[PDB]
């Protein structure tokens, strides 16, 4: 429960969902580029973007602004869980064919 | 007297901009282009007409075991010794002279030849440095002279000119992770990454068939001659890359240090030699709070070494008066650089 | 010259940070044949 | 200038300041200064500063711009020939402003044959990027290259 | 050279004109205030902005 | 309002040193000189 | 004497004169404290209207504060971190001078 | 060897009193180099 | 289009991955899985023990991209870093020296231990399942035998080239009795880290100690890790006959074949070319031939320093992104 | 000074090869590139440096302190 992961920017975001923007502290274009991918093809969707406001130091920034409907929080959990769902799959071909070389 | 290194014409990382190169780590930390600096201090000693020479006492060791942190930079010799990281404020030699040293003597002496003023010189700067050598050896006089060098390497930090060999002068960049830059194929990654735009103004593209001469003669495995009016032409060297697979234009595909897509214009990059500089960063950084003012003009002091304080030229000054700023002349022409008040009389200013 | 700088320069500033990334995201660089003339204009030029 | 204050060691300003100072970056060394006095301060700042100064007087012009890779940069991202989706397209305007704003999407630059946007949009926001944004513009010439 | 000798013209093209400033008046005067021109460039209009 | 305004707000106010700027100004960087 | 002719005997108006010579450059040309010095590197994603400075200077480039009211609740603890780590300060100066 | 230092061409383990002389002994050679201390040194390798 | 990159002479076309409903106004491929688990498959290239090359496909460029940048840099290694030195005459500097040694590769399967605290001082720091330290020291002799002059400085003077086989370790309580079957391994043990001559002698215990790659590239079990995104040549007409035999010359060996002169060119695989293209440069070649390169397909092989075996390397390297998402949802986000 | 042991792009390991190369140069006489290429380099920044780095420590062994 460490309260330093990322935060909600009440400085970019407005109200109800809609734009959000979240600072992930100690993290790079991995999770980034990996993730936006995932968030753009959940329908209610639109802006996911992301940055490193600089590589001169660890900070980045992830962005979402979407329609109504669902929450913008709502959004990164439910498509970051299903890019768990990626590792899973993974792992299940992956390892399922090694095991059987 | 350089390194033999891959680069990849690119304004890739906005860092780069104009003429500056930019870097990659997993590489400066695979030993890319690194410098061991050597200095040397001499000290003599010479004896005085007192009659007493200048002396070398040393080793302190008060605390029960250990000389203080500061005087601890040695052992019982009372000098330098190979192998110690030695921290500003430090002891890299104790040089005790007598204080009575310049007096007149007298047919006379009893028992103190002593009183001894010590300058031992303190190792000064912003790094640790290495002393791994010194030597004690004489002059033609017979008088004892001490000479010892430091060392320190530098790892290529941000800030180092980095000539490219061909003209190219350029300090290096906010160095790259690793990632970020390109990689391709076998996964070869560059290591300076480097703006295009010095090519088409500086006009140079001596350089960039030299990139081409280099990742043939790898290929081929050879070196390459090159020379005014001769060496290996380009041509040949188009067949010569082609039959082991690489662009006959010298170019490739690369992939995105971030995105990993394919980079949307073919890349040109290869080996090119290049070659590291006086003028690192680390020797050049020079900064004062207040330092010391020199006696005749009381105000700071010239240029760097000794210590800081910085020119405002009158050209230079006088571009403030453009901005009318009344009082930033004060506080810098001023209150920040000579603080005085005199005293004086209304009846007969004076 | 319209809405003053504080924004102005703001607009500069979103540029910059933008293009520091996305030059060098897509990619740009020269070549050889692009400096390289390709059989022709050398028969033009020759000529002339 | 504001400072603000980041790890190794040397100066770093924004580029687009390079052509007062002519700087070629290279051996180029500066002289950084720090008033003292509270006044002198407010003066630089709010008068001899950067935004105040944004043009240079005496051709009435601002000297102050995009030079080399932002100007090409832009040239590529501005030719017409290019077009960006849905995707693309958020992710530059993320990497344009690192985060820290809310956006509206004009209508896509096409339709029916999937959807994209150009450039010229794409930069269009770069300017007004949102709704308050108070940066209402016309503006023509001709550049160079006509 | 030519270098050498421009920053010399602008150090003494700048010291007969080193002081000259814009009063209240829309007139520009010197320091000890004899007047140099009335209305600055028959405008009174800065070329900058 | 445009026009007007841009044009009074283009004027010398005082203080402002003229001298100064023309100094900076004027130097940078058949047979006649 | 020598009379090898030793050039400069000059001392005086000299020293008052051109160049380093006091009344230009030495006196309006004045060599001014609280600077520094470096070479130089490019930073896009710094906004224009700043420089980026390196903390190892910042550590010896200091600025005059004069406490108040709300400084304290800041000053009172930037004092805590000492000249050391950067987000600190080094010198103070109390009230009775 | 423990013992202090060695010569600069003869290259031999040699000690030293104090306020003595520089010249080595088995060598009239006169300039001479300090051996490397025995005590413990330290890096770290990045 | 169509997962197929265009490839062009003067440029490249059809990058970036588009197959999300933002961009169509038929709004198919919306995330989901099951169209992607039973879709996905991968295939095997073949392994080694130090080494391993395999075929990835249906899926985007980034999560494959973070598989590669996590292997360079995120994915644990054990390295050497800090260093000890009882002195040392050598020629080369203690500094260099140093900086060789934790540079070299070092065989031993991590997660054998942890991770160290940065906070805790001295005796804390190394500790051992935590830790690892190893020692050399070797003093050059010269050998009695000197057949003839310029021999090899070995013939001249015993161990006069220290290799990485020549590195030797301390076990330690409950460190010693843990490894028996696994004793440490210096990758390559022939690697030339110094050469000395008699009267000279290295003395050294440095620590080898858990890292992560990208800090340094000394902590990264990769040589090297890339995928080589899989070319498709597409074909165009019979266009057989002579210069159609010189068609395959333009391209590396196998490429495509000749079947007959009859049979024309025919393709006898792809990804066994750089994609060099210079079908483009003779141009004759052109209206007949285009070319292509696939965003659903990936060729990918690492280069593994020689740590653990590499089908370890990318199998780890995904559950390290796996706890790094589990482990992020599960932390909710202050307001 | 002497190679190192990983180059400054791949890093592959070079150590080992250096020695096996430099015998399978004077030892068999062979076309460069091909015995790197049988030695089993393949990429050419891990090549350049077997192609290059000239050793220095082998001239200077000729100068050292103690002889
Ligand atoms: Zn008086
Ligand atoms: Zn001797
Ligand atoms: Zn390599």
């Amino acid at each position: 429960p460490d309260r330093e992961k990322i935060k909600l920017l009440t400085q970019a975001t407005s109200e109800d969902g809609t734009s959000a923007s979240f600072q992930i502290v100690e993290e790079d274009h991995t999770l980034g580029n990996a993730l936006r991918y995932v968030i753009m093809k959940n329908p209610d969707v639109e802006f996911c973007g992301y940055s490193i406001p600089h590589p001169s130091e660890n900070l980045l920034n992830i962005r979402i602004q979407t329609y109504g409907e669902t929450t913008a929080v709502d959004a990164l959990q439910k498509g970051l869980k299903d890019l768990m769902d990626l590792c899973d799959v993974v792992e299940s071909k992956f390892t399922e064919k090694i095991k059987s070389m | 007297a350089g390194q033999n290194a891959t680069v990849a014409v690119m304004s890739y990382s906005g860092y780069d901009i104009e003429d500056a190169l930019v870097l990659n780590k997993s590489s400066i930390d695979r030993g890319f282009g690194r410098c061991e600096t050597r200095r040397k201090t001499t000290t003599v000693l010479k004896r005085y007409a007192n009659h007493t020479q200048d002396i070398i006492g040393g080793m302190r060791v008060d605390e029960n075991g250990d000389p203080i942190w500061q005087h601890q930079s040695l052992g019982p010799d009372g000098l330098g010794e190979v192998g110690m990281k030695v921290q500003s404020g430090q002891i890299y030699i104790n040089k005790s002279v007598p204080t009575n040293s310049a007096d007149a003597p007298n047919p006379n002496n009893v028992n103190v030849q002593t009183q001894y003023r010590e300058a031992p010189v303190i190792y000064r700067g912003p790094e640790p440095s290495h002393i791994d050598q010194v030597m004690m050896s004489v002059s033609d006089n017979d008088q004892a002279l001490i000479k010892v060098l430091l060392r320190q390497n530098r790892r290529p930090e941000l800030g180092d000119k980095f000539s490219s060999r061909h003209g190219q002068k350029g300090v290096c960049g906010i160095i790259v992770k690793q990632e970020d830059m390109p990689f391709n194929d076998q996964g070869i990654v560059p290591d300076i990454i480097m703006n295009p735009h010095g090519f088409p103004s500086r006009m140079t593209v001596g350089k960039m068939i030299e990139l081409i001469s280099g990742k043939a003669g790898v290929l081929n495995g050879t070196l390459e001659y090159g020379t005014c009016f001769g060496g290996s032409k380009l041509e040949d060297m188009s067949k010569i890359l082609v039959d082991q697979g690489f662009n006959y234009s010298g170019k490739d595909m690369l992939y995105s240090g971030i995105t990993g897509e394919c980079l949307q214009a073919y890349i040109f990059f290869g080996p090119i030699y290049y070659q590291k500089l006086k003028h690192m960063v680390l020797d050049k950084m020079h900064a004062r709070a207040r330092g010391p003012r020199a006696v005749l003009t009381r105000q700071p002091t010239e240029g760097r070494s000794r210590d800081g304080g910085l020119r405002l030229g009158e050209m230079e000054r006088d571009c403030v008066i453009a901005y009318g700023a009344s009082q930033l002349l004060l506080e810098r022409l001023m209150i920040s650089s000579d603080a005085f008040e005199v005293d004086v009389c209304d009846k007969c200013g004076l | 010259r319209d809405y003053g700088p504080q924004e102005a320069a703001n607009a500069m500033n979103r540029m910059a940070k933008l293009c520091a990334r996305f030059l060098g995201n897509r990619g740009f660089s020269i070549g050889i044949n692009d400096v390289t003339p390709a059989d022709d204009l050398k028969q033009k030029k020759e000529e002339l | 200038h504001y400072a603000k204050i980041r790890p190794w060691r040397t100066f770093r300003l924004n580029e687009c300041v390079c052509t007062p100072y002519n700087a070629d970056f290279d051996g180029d060394e500066m002289n950084l200064h720090v008033p003292q006095t509270e006044e002198a301060r407010a003066e630089a700042i709010n008068l001899m500063g950067v935004k105040n100064n944004l043009l240079t007087p005496k051709s009435g012009e601002p000297i102050i711009a995009a030079t080399q890779d932002f100007i090409t940069g832009s040239y590529l991202i501005s030719h017409k020939d290019s077009f960006y989706d849905r995707a693309t397209l958020t992710q530059l305007l993320s990497m344009m402003s690192d985060g820290i704003e809310h956006f509206d999407i004009p209508p896509p630059a096409i339709m029916k044959p999937y959807y994209l946007w150009t450039g010229k949009q794409v930069f269009s926001l770069l300017i007004k990027p949102n709704h308050n944004s108070p940066v209402v513009i016309n503006l023509d010439a001709k550049n160079k290259v006509f | 050279v030519k270098t050498a000798e421009t920053g010399y013209m602008s150090r003494r093209l700048m010291k007969s004109l080193e002081d000259l400033s814009c009063q209240y008046d829309n007139t520009v005067r010197t320091s000890a205030n004899g007047i140099v021109q009335f209305t600055y460039g028959g405008d009174g209009l800065d070329p900058l902005e | 309002e445009i026009a007007l305004f841009k044009y009074r707000k283009a004027r010398l106010e005082p203080g402002t040193a003229i001298g100064a700027i023309g100094a900076q100004s004027i130097g940078e960087p058949m047979n006649v000189t | 004497n020598g009379g090898g002719k030793v050039k400069p005997i000059r001392g005086f108006c000299q020293r008052l004169k051109g160049k380093q010579g006091r009344f230009r450059g030495n006196l309006s040309g004045k060599r001014v404290d609280f600077s520094g010095r470096t070479v130089i590197s490019p930073d896009p994603n710094l906004s224009i209207d700043e420089v980026a400075v390196p903390d190892r200077v910042a550590k010896v480039l200091t600025y005059p504060e004069k406490v108040t009211r709300y400084n304290r609740h800041k000053l009172q603890e930037l004092i805590v971190n000492g000249p050391n780590v950067h987000p600190g300060a080094n010198y103070l100066l109390k009230r009775n001078e | 060897a423990t013992l202090k230092y060695i010569c600069a061409e003869c290259s031999s383990k040699l000690s030293l009193s104090r306020t003595d002389a520089v010249r080595c002994k088995d060598c009239g050679h006169r300039i001479l180099l300090k051996a490397r201390t025995k005590r413990l040194v330290q890096f770290e390798a990045r | 289009m169509s997962n197929i990159v265009g490839i062009e002479y003067n440029r490249v076309t059809n990058t970036t991955s588009t197959d999300f409903p933002g961009f169509s106004k038929d709004a198919e491929n919306e995330w989901n899985v099951e169209k992607f688990k039973k879709d996905f498959e991968v295939n095997i290239s073949s392994l080694d023990a130090r080494e391993a090359n395999f075929d990835l496909i249906n899926i985007d460029t980034s999560i494959a991209n973070a598989f590669r940048r996590i292997m360079i840099s995120e994915v644990p290694s054990v390295a050497a870093e800090y260093v000890y030195f009882f002195n040392n005459t050598s020629v080369i500097q203690d500094e260099v020296l140093a900086h060789r040694i934790g540079l070299v590769p070092l065989k031993v399967d991590p997660d054998m231990l942890t991770w160290v605290d940065s906070n805790l001082p001295d005796d804390e720091k190394f500790t051992d399942e935590n830790t690892i330290v190893l020692s050399l020291n070797v003093k050059c002799t010269r050998n009695p035998d000197a057949p003839k002059g310029s021999t090899d400085p070995k013939e001249l003077y015993n161990n006069a080239h220290v290799y990485a086989r020549d590195l030797k370790f301390e076990p330690q309580g409950r460190q010693s009795t843990t490894f028996a079957d696994c004793p440490v391994v210096p990758a390559d043990p022939d690697i030339l880290l110094a050469k000395l001559r008699p009267g000279q002698e290295i003395s050294l215990k440095a620590h080898c100690i858990l890292g992560i790659g990208g800090d340094h590239a000394k902590f990264s079990p990769v040589s090297t890790a890339s995928y080589r995104l899989l070319p498709q040549i597409n074909i165009l007409q019979p266009i057989k006959g002579e210069s159609a035999r010189r068609f395959q010359k333009c391209f590396p060996p196998g490429v495509i074949g000749i079947d007959e002169g009859s049979d024309e060119a025919y393709v006898k695989d792809a990804r066994k070319d750089t994609v060099s293209r210079e079908v483009l440069r003779y141009e004759e070649f052109a209206d007949k031939v285009k070319l292509g390169r696939v965003r659903n397909h990936f060729i990918f092989n690492v280069e593994s320093a020689g740590a653990m075996t590499p089908e370890e390397i990318f199998f780890k390297s995904v559950r390290i992104l796996k706890n790094k998402a589990e482990y992020l949802k599960n932390c909710p986000i202050t307001q | 000074m002497i190679v190192p042991v990983r180059c400054f792009s791949c890093g592959k390991v070079v150590g080992d090869k250096w020695e096996s190369y430099l015998n399978l140069l004077q030892e068999d006489e062979l076309d460069e590139g091909t015995a790197l290429s049988r030695l089993g380099l393949k990429r050419y920044c891990c090549r350049r440096m077997i192609l290059t780095h000239v050793d220095l420590i082998e001239k200077f062994l000729r100068y050292n302190p103690l002889e």
